[PDB]
């Protein structure tokens, strides 16, 4: 369970690597661990199973009804917060669950991109690229990493990362779902 | 008993003579190896001529002993005087619905027109018995034997008096926890009646 | 006046402390190849992981000797436990017999086992290095 | 911590005909190497020619058998008297078992009766409620001891259709003096009901230990 | 609760040809100490019931509590509650029962052992054990604790089957429980010397015998 | 490579002894034979490899100091105290199965690790598991049989085990008289 | 020499990784009875129904024993083996005395590590003698003992029918009928009954299935 | 203790009079509840007027008891008689030098010509007391105040068995661990005398 | 040993201007229970040195006998060692605190606390303290157990410095200890009415009081 | 970590991994001990202790040959190893290792295989294998007890390349030991 997100001058990419359960073979072409919270603002998970879906399915239930409610497009500002106060919420009395969310989404007031992560105490960061799983690769986004940099260079860093990751992988590492979020909308890259 | 609590490790004893009851105790509140309160009156009252005496957690017998005298205060206002059996009853409910989570004995003295005094004991578990006589506490150990070979039924007020008073210095003097002066409750027809001795006095016997 | 044996553990411990097994290339290392124990057995394993009856059993009679030596000395005299001490020494000495373990019959009679088993009589207890006689005359004779 | 089970020891076996069923149980209660008990029947009529047995902890099977009583009265309450099958009781028994999830029944359950086509018919059940259709089964604390007792003198593929309750009666009892002579625990008694068109009938047998 | 504080010992019982016999002894212990002497732990519930209960002494006067409530709501209301509408051993048996089960499903069981015996309106005797957990069962000699280990054989060499039942006499069954509580006097530690009888006879009705003593000790054979 | 744990079944005919042990085809063997006394060992391979060794030894020790073969009891005796001798680190179950050469009665044993002699007058069943090959010998022994038909119950036995719980499973049945032994395989 | 402790540590390592009766003794006026239940189990299995747990340090000194069988059996064959040397030593009839200071000594040395549990009966001409003993190095001395699982239900036959005086026949029946409540009442004890009598001046009768 | 080891809750009081000693005990030997042994001789004796009661570990206490016999034999076999002081001491270094092995306890009753009989305690750890009198014990916890308040130096033979008959009836009537018969040596300058009472005598006292 | 079983109290020492006064009370507590009360713990060793041991009873009475053993070998094959040869206090003590510590290094300690008072040859007052862990001080006043908590601010309001030894009259210091001794009995379940006082002094040489007991006990209050 | 041993029909084939130890990058055999001109050890498990018992084990058996002036045979020398490594345990807690002893036997010029584990249960096998956790797959579905010297080398280049195939850059390679009549050989190509 490895996500990573990369916020470029005009976009938001967001990586996610295959699901795969212990013991079971599995052969199957859909993005499970990735909810479309809105047609502006997407939203990547990973953490214990079962629980980490409820708490997206949950999250992206209550995006849409405000959507619904408003006639209106919630900021991805407004967006984390909410996520983090419902994941604050739902540890309130229980054992905390192991989960980290990566918010990326394309504000159309401010007309930027932006991202946000959110670890499993509920701590809502603002970042430039950020991400979770395997503990390498930040060294790599440090040194290759600028505030201006195009669609086309922050999907090449992503390939790097990408080749990176897998090449200390024991060759069980399958491929990257990868998706932009910009001015358009939320795209798919099938590259 | 739930740690660091206060343990009423003590010497309690409560005879019953011709002429009524006598309970007594000694006046030592120890906390390990260091006394907290050496002059303790351990004589709870719980009604005009209804006295008891606690074991175990302090603060759970306090609350059960305000409870039995909020309870025997409701009795007087609607049929009057209580005997000492109701009131022994009202205790042993007490600390045998909730021996779960409270530890507390009771000896309960008690004086009344027609029983002429009686002695009721609620060790831990919440059972009762009435007994001519009871000795509770850590120092009672110490004297069993001695308050076996030494009780006549029907003794008179100064020999239930000396009685106690051998019984209650041997058990200070063979227990830790058990010290200071020996404070007694005479409970007859006549009225009740307040007895203190002094180390000086018994020590001496 | 001990009953069970105290004081059986090592205060100290050194790489040197079997002068018997010394290396000859350098004198402050043990010999591996003649302690003939598999060469994976560090000093270090034999203080730690112990039957707590071993030390017990190995030390029993000599303490229930030396008891018996102190009553001795302190109802009889020095003399009793000196010449009980100077004939088991001299039994001892004067007997060498590389080919068998078992004891003599004196020193039987002198610990008056003569007609007593233990589990030690019925169980007294291949290699290249270190189990000829000649072994057992530089140990006998101290060279 | 208070620990709410237990154990009894004691055997049951039960084995399904062509047209009968048959249910057996040594009559021994026994708390651990003393005996509570020479005689106390496992076994029980539980209504419409059912017979049922519940084996392990002594109180859980009571409280079971108790309730699915009171579960067939009801049952014959609610639907005109309607004879319950042995498909439904099972089920029932299922459910039952399965309503104590989290705080399991410590028994194993063995019941026996006709089918609606007039069959045989023995269930089995696991403590916590899963249940099979089977042709013979042994359980307690004797059943590698009278299984393969039965697989030699009996083949289920003298095969197992052909046998006669007479038959099945002497090899359950062979079986039960072979496993009392080998197995402490098992003893001191026999009963054995069959369960055929004409209703329930219950014999007794005297083992090795008076 | 958790354990027992202050406790009972044994208690034994027989059927003979015309009723049942039972006995237990009058002690309660607090630990390895003797504490309390004229305890009663055998409870006459009805004209022929009779419950003996060995363990924590609390659960047993709260037992004694919900049988003086049973009989006492009996009563309403019925008129005939001394005439055919009395309480048969099987109904305090199966309530007890009940009772115990239920408090061992609560996690908060009664440390006891109980022993009911009595003799039915139709005059069958009626002998049953039930424990904290729940466990029941019944027998021609039924004991508790050390009882269960010692008087129990002793019992069961006079009434060894239930063939043996119309063949025992009350004197032979009164004398087999003296010798066993003789017995348990001798090799249990936390016996008392004193203990009470019970008799439920379906023509005699019920006698009760107190204050009872351990007698013709053997203990000569020392020096 | 597993080898750990195995099942030796004993049984006792008119006139004669059969020892068996399991196999795992996919060399070694844990019955050994010392003239005519025949042991089974069951458990760790180590100790198996061990004691054989060591009884090899004290047997040849036996025989070259005695001039004549070890009889089944004085193996059985020798055994349990070599069994006692590592009270503290003990070693498995082993079956010891003969005939005397001079009264001719079969003989079989069975020990515990700390050398417990058990003797028995049907049969031993040693193993891990020993419940249902326990159960499918006591339903298939009969007293006083001949040694083919001793051998047939005991293959029996074995077959029945092993069907329930393989591939590569098989076994080793010695019917052993006063005059000859006889070794055979079973390939289920 | 001695018992070995060699591969304790690897027998720690592998558990740390998963791998792994009714005696009666009665003294009567001229002698003294022993017996026993013949059940041996493997835990719920009986391995044998007629086992003799009879063992004899002397010709006329017998025990019993419980606990680790293996133990059991190996000291008494070390006593008897010392016992049978002292008394060719000094070429007089052994004492019970005697024994018992072996056994106790013997079981003092190894700390209870050696579970053995024994019922000790003799006659020497000093008299008839009847001990206990314990794992620990403990004995005691008592005119009636039971050892065993089924030792309760002997101890009150025994209670309910011993005195001072008596008669061979008397005891013999006491001591069987002890055996025989154990054996009913204990799911430990089984099958027959296995007894020996001895008295002073006369040979040790061994009646093996004296009641089956 | 050691796990499964017998323990000796016994009652053991040793009395100094005007003639001599006596030491006396009951004969009760448990298993935590069963008693294993109704009838014990727990009246060890190490010289012919120099005798020891046992507690603690059964085993230790009897071996230690063996050793100092042994050594008392040694000692008689150069110097004579014994005295007291000298098994006393015996029996304190043999406890004190194993007491982080051996669970031991010792009173030691004597007679000589010199002293006139003479009583030594040894509890637990290895020290030794010389008392006029000595109790020890579960039960003796029971008799502490009783033997206190009825000790009287230079009593007569009677007295100081009446003393003993009766605390022994107390420590055996209020602990479980103590049995029926009571069994006492009388060590004097006459000789050694062995009395023993029964339950049916000391219970109705 | 591994743990005490009978036990002491506590011990009480100071320094007034020509010598020392120490006290500890005669008890010994089978755990909860006052069994003993005949028990010395002051043991006057030499002609004027005092030890007191507080702790574990068998250990006190192993560390008597080895101040009897030094007391004899001193004199041993001495004829004139009475003025001269007179053992000091800092040998006794320097000898007790080299013993606790080598024990203590053997893992096998002795449970006591020791306290050693006396006066030096010169005249000088001589006042120090051990434990079982070996460790030793040195003050104007010393205490032990509870002792350590109530009886040592009673005696420092008397003796607070160096320089206020001079000021201290005998009659003071010893109106101080007594004075502690009550307290201690009035605020300890442990404690014992009696209790053995010794005097160390210069001039007079030593003055040892016992069957000593707490007197002028104030209980009126109780009344109320 | 891993060690594979395959016997063919006229040679042994040992292989083993190159160097690893904790944390430590080094460059850099240290894994298997020349015994005897015709008898290779290879040895796996904790660091420290397997090294002093191979060397011990060396040395005991170049004793015995230059004593002897002969050579010792294979199974002779399994039989050592295995009573050998059964002592060192008897009175200290195991330790994890695990032998492969090829040789090849001139009196009856056979090729011989033994793997001892850490309790010393040797075991006489056509093809071993240790340190992974499978790799008896292809070495069971692919072998023949006629298979030549090239095939075995052959299956032991599949065998790695499947090692190669889901490790990390750790994993240096595989050094090859040969043992035939000829003597013992080193491969470097394969």
């Amino acid at each position: 369970d490895i996500i990573l997100g990369i916020r470029v001058q005009d976009s938001v990419i967001l990586a996610s690597s295959k699901a795969v359960t212990r013991g079971i073979s599995v052969l199957k072409d859909s993005d499970d661990k990735t909810r479309q919270l809105s047609p502006h603002t997407l939203m990547s998970f990973a953490g214990e199973a079962g629980d980490t879906v409820q708490f997206a399915e949950y999250i992206q239930a209550n995006i849409q009804l405000y959507s619904i409610r408003e006639d209106y497009e919630l900021s991805p500002q407004a967006v984390s917060s909410f996520v983090r106060q419902e994941l604050a919420k739902s540890i309130r009395s229980r054992r905390p669950y192991q989960v980290n969310v990566l918010i990326g989404g394309y504000d159309k007031k401010k007309n930027k991109p932006e991202l946000y992560q959110i670890d499993y105490l509920g701590t809502k960061v603002e970042l430039p690229y950020g991400a979770h799983g395997y503990s390498y690769t930040f060294f790599l986004l440090d040194h290759h990493y600028r505030p201006d940099m195009t669609t086309e260079e922050g999907l090449d860093l992503l390939k790097l990362c990408v080749q990176e990751l897998e090449k200390r992988m024991p060759m069980d590492f399958k491929g990257v779902i990868v998706k932009i979020v910009d001015k358009d909308g939320i795209r798919q890259v099938d590259d | 008993l739930k740690k660091g609590e206060v343990s009423l490790g003590t010497s309690i004893m409560a005879v019953t003579f011709k002429d009524g009851v006598i309970l007594g105790a000694d006046s030592r509140t120890t906390t390990g190896a260091y006394i907290a309160n050496r002059v303790t009156d351990k004589l709870t009252r719980v009604h005009d001529k209804i006295w008891c005496c606690r074991s175990g957690s302090a603060a759970d017998t306090q609350a059960i002993a305000d409870i039995v005298q909020y309870h025997l205060e409701l009795y007087t206002s609607q049929y009057g005087t209580p005997s000492t059996e109701t009131a022994a009853s009202v205790f042993k409910e007490l600390c045998y619905e909730n021996k779960d989570n409270l530890t507390a004995g009771i000896i309960v003295a008690g004086y009344d027109d027609k029983n002429k005094g009686e002695v009721y004991t609620i060790p831990l578990g919440g059972s009762v018995h009435k007994l001519p006589y009871a000795i509770a506490g850590s120092g009672s150990t110490f004297i069993y034997g001695y308050c076996d070979k030494n009780f006549r039924e029907n003794m008179s007020k100064e020999e239930t008096v000396d009685f106690i008073k051998h019984s209650l210095s041997q058990a200070i003097k063979w227990d830790g926890s058990s010290g200071g002066v020996i404070r007694m409750v005479v409970l007859t027809a006549a009225g009740v009646e307040r007895l203190i001795f002094y180390p000086d006095e018994y020590e001496q016997l | 006046m001990n009953i069970v044996p105290q004081d059986t553990f090592k205060s100290q411990v050194s790489t040197d402390q079997d002068k018997s097994v010394l290396s000859s290339a350098v004198p402050s290392l043990p010999d591996t190849l003649r302690q003939q124990e598999g060469g994976a057995v560090p000093l270090s394993t034999q203080l730690n992981d112990r039957h707590p009856l071993e030390s017990t059993l190995k030390n029993w009679e000599t303490t229930q000797r030396q008891r018996q030596m102190e009553q001795y000395r302190q109802i009889f005299g020095i003399a009793e436990p000196m010449k009980r001490t100077m004939e088991m020494e001299i039994v001892n000495r004067t007997d060498f017999n590389p080919l068998s373990t078992n004891g003599s019959i004196h020193r039987d009679i002198l610990l008056n086992k003569e007609c007593s088993i233990d589990w030690e009589d019925v169980y007294p207890g291949s290699t290249m290095v270190g189990d000829d006689v000649h072994s057992k005359i530089e140990k006998q004779l101290g060279i | 911590q208070f620990n709410p089970y237990g154990d009894n020891g004691g055997t049951i076996l039960g084995i399904a005909g062509e047209d009968f069923a048959v249910l057996a149980g040594d009559t021994r209660n026994i708390t651990d190497y003393s005996i509570n008990s020479r005689y106390e029947p496992k076994v029980f009529d539980c209504g419409d020619n059912i017979v049922m047995s519940a084996n392990g902890f002594a109180a859980d099977g009571d409280a079971l058998v108790k309730r699915f009583k009171n579960s067939v009265k009801w049952y014959h309450f609610d639907h005109n008297d309607k004879k319950l099958s042995i498909n439904s009781a099972a089920r029932n028994i299922q459910h039952l078992l399965y309503g104590k999830r989290f705080f399991p029944y410590y028994v194993h359950t063995i019941i026996a009766g006709l089918d609606e086509d007039g069959k045989g018919a023995v269930y089995s059940f696991d403590p916590v409620g899963s249940y099979e259709r089977e042709q013979c089964r042994a359980g307690g604390a004797a059943a590698s001891l009278i299984m393969p007792f039965l697989d030699n003198q009996v083949n289920f593929k003298k095969p197992l259709k052909y046998l006669s309750v007479e038959e099945v009666i002497k090899l359950v009892r062979d079986s039960f003096t072979s496993a009392t002579e080998r197995h402490i625990q098992v003893g001191d008694g026999l009963e054995i009901l069959i369960v055929t068109k004409d209703g329930v009938r219950k014999e007794f047998y005297e083992l090795k230990r008076d | 609760t958790q354990q027992p504080i202050v406790t009972g010992t044994s208690v034994i019982s027989m059927k003979y040809d015309n009723g049942v016999i039972i006995a237990a002894d009058n002690l309660g212990s607090y630990g390895s100490l003797l504490r309390f002497n004229g305890v009663e732990r055998l409870i006459p519930v009805g004209d022929n019931t009779v419950v003996g209960i060995s363990g924590d002494i609390s659960d047993m006067q709260h037992i004694e509590r919900l049988l003086k409530d049973l009989v006492t709501e009996n009563a309403y209301d019925n008129p005939l509650a001394d005439a055919e509408e009395a309480l048969e051993p099987s109904y305090i048996f199966e309530y007890l029962a009940t009772v115990m089960y239920q408090r061992r499903s609560k996690m908060n069981p009664l440390w006891n052992a109980i022993i009911v015996a009595g003799v039915q309106s139709n005059g069958d005797q009626f002998l049953r054990y039930v424990n904290l957990l729940g466990v029941t069962y019944s027998s021609p000699t039924l004991a508790t604790g050390f009882g269960a280990h010692m008087a129990n054989p002793l019992l069961r060499k006079v009434v060894d089957r239930e063939s043996d039942i119309p063949k025992t006499t009350v004197q032979v069954a009164e004398e087999a429980i003296v010798n066993a509580m003789r017995v348990l006097y001798y090799r249990d530690a936390r016996s008392s010397r004193n203990f009470s009888l019970a008799i439920i006879d379906k023509n005699t009705g019920l006698t009760f015998k107190k204050n009872l003593q351990v007698e013709n000790m053997k203990w000569d054979f020392a020096k | 490579s597993s080898i750990n744990g195995g099942i030796v079944v004993a049984m006792t005919g008119k006139d004669c002894v059969a020892i068996a042990c399991d196999l795992r085809l996919g060399k070694f063997e844990k019955i050994f034979h010392y003239g005519h006394v025949f042991l089974g060992i069951t458990g760790l391979a180590t100790d198996v490899t061990t004691l054989n060794e060591m009884f090899r030894y004290k047997t040849n020790l036996y025989k070259l100091k005695e001039e004549r073969a070890i009889e089944p009891e004085t193996f059985t005796q020798l055994v349990s105290s070599s069994l006692y001798e590592r009270r503290f680190g003990p070693y498995v179950g082993p079956v010891v199965a003969g005939i005397n050469s001079k009264s001719g009665k079969p003989f079989i044993a069975g020990f515990d690790l700390i050398g417990c002699i058990d003797e028995a007058k049907d049969f031993i069943v040693s193993g891990t598991a020993s419940d249902q090959l326990f159960g499918m010998c006591e339903s298939l022994y009969e007293p006083n049989l001949e040694p083919e038909d001793l051998f047939e119950t005991i293959s029996q036995a074995l077959l029945n085990a092993a069907d329930r719980d393989l591939s590569g499973w098989g076994a080793v049945v010695y019917i052993i008289k006063k005059d000859e032994v006889v070794k055979r395989y079973l390939k289920m | 020499a001695g018992l070995s402790f060699d591969n304790y540590q690897r027998n720690n390592f592998l558990a740390e990784n998963s791998h792994t009766t009714t005696i009666v003794g009665v003294k009567f006026n001229n002698g003294v009875v022993i017996a026993a239940d013949t059940r041996s189990t493997q835990g719920p299995i009986v391995a044998d129904k007629n086992c003799a747990k009879l063992h004899r340090i002397s010709p006329k000194i017998w025990c019993a024993g419980a606990g680790t069988a293996a133990d059991t059996e190996a000291v008494t064959q070390l006593i008897g083996s010392n016992i049978e040397l002292h008394s060719l030593y000094t070429s007089r009839e052994p004492r019970v005395v005697s024994a018992l200071q072996m056994l106790k000594q013997h079981l003092f040395k190894y700390q209870g590590h050696i579970g053995a549990y024994l019922i000790v009966a003799g006659v020497d001409p000093t008299g008839s003698h009847l001990f206990s003993i314990h794992a620990h190095g403990s004995t005691d001395v008592g005119y009636y003992l039971s050892l065993g699982s089924g030792s309760l239900a002997a101890m009150a036959v025994l209670e309910s029918h011993w005195k001072q005086d008596l008669t061979k026949e008397e005891a013999i029946k006491l001591a069987s009928d002890a055996i025989q409540a154990g054996i009913w009442n204990d799911l430990g004890s089984g099958s027959n009954v296995d007894v020996c009598v001895m008295e002073i001046g006369k040979d040790a009768e061994y009646l093996r299935n004296y009641t089956p």
